[PDB]
């Protein structure tokens, strides 16, 4: 096509729907990783993991309101994930990055267990 | 703006 | 903070949500624009036009299934926002950019406002 | 991935 466009639009709608998570607008889900609940948008979640796109494309799965995750799932390496996914921003850290990638390989989200299977390498 |  | 940026996260995310939006998959409104239906996304709505993140605030219209707008907005130039609201590409042309402008500024788009009035300038 |  002929289409201009425009550079930052990408980035100010992911700065948007991290506002709207903030002040809970319009999320639809609870995730629950143990004794943590994490309020989000089921579209965002799809958008960024290949577990959450799978659990709300299923029939019945797409109308809950209530997620709960595997009791071996670390909430703060949960927490940074969903951060991540409504960022862009990954707070990768020495004393996190196992839980980090444990549940990012869960999630099934590639880039981030491609960087922390780097990072590991690299400190070995 | 720009030309994709 | 010390984050690492993934930069195509914010893109991807976009793409997945257009891909999303495609095949119907939990779309929440349906915006009526004369004759025609747009299925979409509330969240990205929001995250897009002032006028959507206006309505979609609103106690009560946040929880309408139908949204319907002014009879004065041309429906191919509400596609044509919308597509660009999904994908950063606005297919702007001689023969579409006074409609185009028009509904951008009543979906409150400053961005999309802004390029059609340089693009008019630059033709008188 | 960057440094942002
Ligand atoms: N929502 C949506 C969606 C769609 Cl529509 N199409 C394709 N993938 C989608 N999302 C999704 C699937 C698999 C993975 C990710 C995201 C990140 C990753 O590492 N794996
Ligand atoms: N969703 C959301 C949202 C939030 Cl949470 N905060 C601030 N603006 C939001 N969205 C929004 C408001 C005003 C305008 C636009 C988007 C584009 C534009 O030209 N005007
Ligand atoms: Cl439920
Ligand atoms: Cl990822
Ligand atoms: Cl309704
Ligand atoms: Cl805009």
């Amino acid at each position: 096509d002929s289409c201009i466009q425009f550079t930052r639009h990408a980035s100010d709608v992911l700065l948007n729907l991290n506002r709207l998570r903030s002040r809970d607008i319009l999320t639809d889900v609870v995730i629950v990783v143990s004794r943590e609940q994490f309020r989000a948008h089921k579209t965002v979640l799809m958008a960024c993991s290949g577990l959450f796109y799978s659990i709300f494309t299923d029939q019945l799965k797409c109308n809950l309101s209530v997620i709960n995750l595997d009791p071996e799932i670390n909430p703060e390496g949960f927490c940074i994930l969903l951060d991540f996914m409504y960022t862009s921003r990954l707070n990768l850290r020495e004393g996190n990055i196992m839980a980090v990638m444990a549940t990012a390989m869960y999630l099934q989200m590639e880039h981030v267990v491609d960087t922390c299977r780097k990072f590991i390498k690299a400190s070995e | 703006w720009v030309i994709p």
